[PDB]
């Protein structure tokens, strides 16, 4: 008693960004380079168009 | 000297010559039958002379 007092008001505000980002899944290939350079020798034909 | 680039006849056949040897058959066919008029950088209309 005896006093007032003055109020100023706030507010904060709490959020998951990250929790929904992540990595999904990582994917990889195998692949033969045509640099010519090269003899054919081992094998043949196989895969034919 | 053309530099011929072979293939054996029909297509599938095993026989054949290669990329890496049509490299350079290839390269040089285009340097040797080029570079005559050609001559190095840049082909000319008004030919290619070489003293």
């Amino acid at each position: 008693v005896g006093f007032g007092f003055i109020a100023i008001t706030l507010l904060t505000m709490f959020i998951n960004v990250g929790l929904t980002l992540k990595h999904t899944e990582t994917i990889i290939n195998k692949y033969k380079n045509y640099k010519w350079d090269s003899g054919l020798p081992t094998e043949y034909a196989d895969r034919i168009a | 000297m053309k530099q011929n680039i072979n293939i054996g006849n029909v297509v599938d056949d095993g026989t054949g010559d290669y990329l890496r040897k049509g490299g350079i058959k290839i390269n040089e066919n285009f340097d040797e039958l080029y570079y005559e008029l050609g001559d190095g950088d840049v082909p000319y209309s008004a030919g290619a002379w070489k003293t």
